[PDB]
């Protein structure tokens, strides 16, 4: 079915501009109205453009969308970032019968970045008695982490995660995420890899694990 | 002032029914559009259903389809979202809002601040396993160490070692269901030649259930 | 009951050809727009110059209907400032247009196993369409440099071609029922008028 389809994260300075798009697939993103709605944490949804570039009463001027038929893209432009524009960017429209919404992206007006370290070891021999995974990360700002649990090389659906969540007054960011496995995979391949992906750097942010 | 504000439920076992209510103030009901949107917990926003002014038209999401039933009631200004057969992947903060402008629903306007639907169960305490360390310390000295405590319901069970050492990156927990469970880091930059013992003192609450390891490498 | 007959320009049975696209003047009543409602019935629906919301207490001078089919792929091409051989050679929609565009998949009415053939489109044609312009001639184009007397053949060619619209095909190439409505507003009474404002 048509889909809508927003980067996980993006961050930008106070006074800059930052841009969340919105790119569908299977149907054209131009056919129908597109929305955006604005939910900051904790709060409920707000309306912040609808009918594709259209601004309702309150919403400051430094909110912009527009269409890209080419790229079959919305974007949404944000301008002179302030603190109070922190949330979570939902695009919106219908296919049909059927009215989707992307995947969301928060946005953090940025303190400095830094990459998370990750922590991965299940030798609970005593729950091998009766085995579920550990997949530890700390330390990292912004609070969008995104990790892909590879059995062997392929990925599972067994993986449980956190939401993301901020570590007393460090500022910074600290999830955590586990699966259910059996030894069979471990032992399989030669790892049994945890990858994170933080920012545009993400090098590496997967220990080996058997 | 248009407001919505839902009311339903909130815990629920898996394969019941539960009735969600919307009531509408602040603006002609029978003359709008109304949504119903989701958002688990963690997971970001999903639509639900819509039903037109009329009541007339019902159009619902695929993941809903057959068990979610959408309703309302202009007399009464209230929305109504009956779902049976409730399972687990269902838990979200479901939100009501109308459509944009009259008749349309082709957007949503304003929306309700949401009641929490927990689908699941039974109050019970966990266990504790310990996670075995690593170091082969190469000029780094970073051994890193700690414990876990599996399917513990609720919050909030106290994790440490009531002593001297005031170096660990305790965490938090995932409330899914599929487990729940904790755990702790701690270091120990000498890599402890057999020598430095660790307790991990882990009480419980809600079953007073207190339990100990030692982390032997 | 002077009530706008929207509903029957898009629950009408038979569709025109695009080049022969069928203009119904809307007039002298109090608009329903009830039809464009139900946005789940329709694959694209859009309006320019104006809000669909406002629509309701709104009055114009006059309505026009305006309706045909196109195939899937071809119907982006219903929008100002479009090309294509349906903007240039079948029907134009002006840059300062104000109206909604309205179309849906009509597969299921206008597709026949064998294809259906009845459908026509122009293919040829000396220069761009006007906004809202018609042209149902069908003098042979004169595709090179040598002319043709009124005989067809090589670089001389029949100007309007037929879809095959085949239940399947891809919705690409499926056949698509479109309406544009455009709202006149002349220096006269408005005739046409929302049911919040008659
Ligand atoms: C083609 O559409 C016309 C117009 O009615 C349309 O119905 C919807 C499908 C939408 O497209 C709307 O934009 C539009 O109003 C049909 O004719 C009309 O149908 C309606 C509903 O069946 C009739 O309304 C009823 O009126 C009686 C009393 O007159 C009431 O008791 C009912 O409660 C209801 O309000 C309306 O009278 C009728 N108009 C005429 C002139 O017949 C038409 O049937 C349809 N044709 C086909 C082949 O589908």
């Amino acid at each position: 079915n048509f889909m809508l389809t927003q980067p996980h994260s993006v961050s930008e300075s106070p006074g800059k501009t930052v841009t969340i798009s919105c790119t569908g697939s299977s149907g054209s993103i131009a056919s129908n109205y597109v929305q955006w709605y604005q939910r900051r944490p904790g709060s409920a949804p707000t309306t912040v453009i609808y009918e594709d570039n259209q601004r309702p009463s309150g919403v400051p001027d430094r909110f912009s969308a527009s269409i890209d038929s080419s790229s079959n893209s919305a974007s949404l432009t944000i301008s002179g970032l302030k603190t109070e524009d922190e949330a979570d960017y939902y695009c919106q429209s219908y296919d049909s019968s059927n009215w989707v919404f992307g995947g969301g992206t928060k946005l953090t007006v940025l303190q400095p970045k830094a990459a998370p370290s990750v922590t991965l070891f299940p030798p609970s021999s005593e729950e091998l008695q009766a085995a579920t995974l550990v997949c530890l990360i700390s330390d990292f700002y912004p609070g969008a982490v995104t990790v892909a649990w590879k059995a062997d090389s392929s990925p599972v659906k067994a993986g449980v995660e956190t939401t993301t969540p901020s570590k007393q007054s460090n500022n910074k960011y600290a999830a955590s995420s586990y699966l259910s496995l059996t030894p069979e995979q471990w032992k399989s391949h030669r790892s049994y890899s945890c990858q994170v992906t933080h920012e545009g750097s993400t090098v590496e942010k997967t220990v080996a694990p058997t | 002032e248009v407001q919505l504000v839902e009311s339903g439920g909130g815990v629920v076992q898996p394969g019941r029914s539960l009735r969600l209510s919307c009531a509408a103030s602040g603006f002609t009901f029978s003359s709008y559009g109304m949504h119903w949107v989701r958002q688990a917990p963690g997971k970001g926003l999903e639509w639900v259903a819509v039903i037109s002014y009329d009541g007339s038209n019902k159009y619902y999401a695929d993941s809903v389809k057959g068990r979610f039933t959408i309703s309302r009631d202009n007399s009464k200004n209230t929305l109504y979202l009956q779902m049976n057969s409730l399972r687990a992947e269902d838990t979200a903060v479901y939100y009501c809002a109308n459509g944009f402008g009259e008749y349309y629903y082709y957007a949503m306007d304003v929306w309700g601040q949401g009641t929490t639907v927990t689908v699941s169960a039974s109050t019970k305490g966990p266990s504790v396993f310990p996670l075995a360390p690593s170091s082969k310390s190469t000029s780094g000295g970073t051994a890193a160490l700690g414990c876990l405590v599996k399917d513990y319901f609720p919050e909030p069970v106290t994790v440490s070692w009531n002593s001297g050492a005031l170096t660990s990156g305790v965490h938090t927990f995932p409330a899914v269901l599929g487990l729940y469970s904790l755990s702790s880091v701690v270091t120990v930059p000498s890599s402890s030649l057999g020598t430095q013992t660790y307790i991990c003192n882990v009480n419980h609450k809600p079953s007073n259930t207190k339990v100990d390891k030692k982390v032997e490498p | 009951t002077n009530l706008c007959p929207f509903g029957e320009v898009f629950n009408a049975t038979r569709f025109a050809s695009v080049y022969a696209w069928n203009r119904k003047r809307i007039s002298n009543c109090v608009a329903d727009y009830s039809v464009l409602y139900n946005s789940a019935s329709f694959s694209t629906f859009k309006c320019y110059g104006v809000s669909p919301t406002k629509l309701n207490d709104l009055c114009f001078t006059n309505v026009y209907a305006d309706s045909f089919v196109i195939r899937g792929d071809e119907v982006r091409q219903i929008a100002p400032g479009q090309t294509g051989k349906i903007a240039d050679y079948n029907y134009k929609l002006p840059d300062d247009f104000t109206g909604c565009v309205i179309a849906w998949n009509s597969n299921n009415l206008d597709s026949k196993v064998g294809g259906n053939y009845n459908y026509l489109y122009r293919l040829f044609r000396k220069s761009n369409l006007k906004p809202f312009e018609r042209d149902i001639s069908t003098e042979i184009y004169q595709a090179g440099s040598t002319p043709c007397n009124g005989v067809e053949g090589f670089n001389c060619y029949f100007p309007l071609q037929s879809y095959g619209f085949q239940p399947t095909n891809g919705v690409g190439y499926q056949p698509y029922r479109v309406v544009v409505l455009s709202f006149e507003l002349l220096h006269a009474p408005a005739t046409v008028c929302g049911p919040k404002k008659s």
